[PDB]
């Protein structure tokens, strides 16, 4: 969803900083499984387990 | 429209290289041509009656 | 007399006729920079103009 974190100044104007995945890791339903979410103990859990 | 063209006239000497400002869409010259056409037809109506 | 206060530029002046307009009198202008040239360029231009 291209989240909005904070701002930054450049060349005399305050603009903004966005944060989103690659143009190559959201393009089809096979690439919604490249994203991993952290467990409660440091392990990594894919989206294939629960989505 | 006159104030927008004046603001672009005050902002044009600080363009970068090769930075032209063009006006692709504008609905003001139809208004100017319409008022000029009706004042012109007023003028030739007075001239033809005279 | 305030030149005997040697450490500070003590600058005394009278108010204008009406006080609603300004605190100084005369003229006023701002040197600005649309190009985004920074602050050192702008302060050098201010002290050059002075």
């Amino acid at each position: 969803g291209s989240s909005y974190v904070n701002d930054f100044i450049d060349r005399g104007r305050v603009k903004r900083v966005y944060l989103q995945g690659r143009p190559d890791a959201r393009m089809n339903p096979d690439d919604l499984s490249k994203w991993y979410v952290r467990n409660d103990k440091g392990e990594m859990v894919p989206f294939n387990a629960f989505a | 429209a006159k104030a927008i063209r004046q603001t672009i006239a005050n902002l044009e000497p600080f363009m970068p290289q090769g930075m032209k400002v063009v006006y692709p869409y504008d609905t003001t010259p139809v208004v100017s041509a319409s008022i000029h056409e009706v004042v012109k037809t007023l003028g030739e109506a007075i001239l033809l009656v005279f | 007399h305030f030149f005997s206060f040697k450490d500070a530029m003590v600058f005394a002046f009278a108010p204008p006729s009406v006080l609603e307009l300004g605190n100084a009198t005369g003229f006023d202008l701002f040197l600005q920079d649309q190009a985004g040239v920074g602050h050192e360029v702008l302060l050098q231009a201010r002290n050059k103009f002075l």
